[PDB]
């Protein structure tokens, strides 16, 4: 109910080794494109983990 | 009437006046596709309820 809103953005979301690791779940996302996350920067994305 | 089908997604873009009957899915997210095709390969075609 009190999910976080930390603005984890304007950074580098590299996923090379992330995709290599088989234990990982899902980062090939459907928002804009699965791979548009390595050098892409985020405007005001807030983590709600 | 699930006899009417539609494709989930196509690797290549659209193209005027052509038909594609591809029965294989791309290397999608988790469980992208076993080998080339087979199990754990989301059917690139979906029906209509
Ligand atoms: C947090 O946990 C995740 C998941 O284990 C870690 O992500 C992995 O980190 C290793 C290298 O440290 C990579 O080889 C993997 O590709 C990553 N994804 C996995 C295992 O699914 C992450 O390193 C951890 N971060 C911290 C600060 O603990």
């Amino acid at each position: 109910y009190a999910w976080n809103r930390k603005r984890i953005s304007n950074c580098v979301a590299d996923y090379s080794v992330l995709y290599n690791s088989a234990s990982f779940s899902t980062f090939k996302c459907y928002g804009v494109s699965p791979t548009k996350l390595n050098d892409l920067c985020f405007t005001n994305v807030y983590a709600d983990s | 009437n699930y006899n009417y089908l539609y494709r989930l997604f196509r690797k290549s873009n659209l193209k005027p006046f052509e038909r594609d009957i591809s029965t294989e899915i791309y290397q999608a997210g988790s469980t992208p596709c076993n080998g080339v095709e087979g199990f754990n390969c989301y059917f690139p075609l979906q029906s209509y309820g």
